[PDB]
């Protein structure tokens, strides 16, 4: 939860077998001033998510 | 300064002096009492209660 800068087409590409195109959401290579940060977890075999 | 979020001690102790059998004052996880602890041994708390 920080203060990034947003494109006009942020997309997102997966890892398993990524697209053809970069992954670019965002560049905001500065740091910026972050309110909030954390990691989480869940399963990885599972379906549904809430 | 007064941006970011690494910030100080500000605060108490935060000491492991669960005194039981008293009467005690307590701020607990944001909540303030007073009390009187007894151990026991329960399992019904999950990991983030
Ligand atoms: C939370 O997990 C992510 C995922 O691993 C961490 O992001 C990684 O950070 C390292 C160090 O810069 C990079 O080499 C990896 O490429 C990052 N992973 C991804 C998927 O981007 C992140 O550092 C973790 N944060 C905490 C606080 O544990
Ligand atoms: C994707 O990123 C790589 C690494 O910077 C770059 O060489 C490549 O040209 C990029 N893809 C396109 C279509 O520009
Ligand atoms: C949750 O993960 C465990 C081990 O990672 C696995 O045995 C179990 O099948 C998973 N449950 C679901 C619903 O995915
Ligand atoms: C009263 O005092 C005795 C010994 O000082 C103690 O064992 C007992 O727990 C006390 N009662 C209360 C309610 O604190």
């Amino acid at each position: 939860a920080c203060q990034y800068t947003m494109c006009e087409y942020p997309h997102t590409v997966c890892k398993s077998k990524g697209s053809i195109r970069n992954e670019s959401w965002h560049i905001d290579s500065s740091e910026p001033l972050c309110l909030f940060k954390k990691n989480f977890t869940y399963n990885v075999s599972a379906d549904w998510l809430y | 300064i007064n941006s970011g979020t690494t910030c100080s001690n500000d605060l108490l102790y935060s000491n492991t002096e669960v005194s039981t059998g008293v009467c005690v004052n307590y701020d607990l996880y944001g909540i303030t009492g007073q009390g009187i602890f007894k151990e026991v041994s329960a399992a019904y708390y999950n990991n983030w209660q």
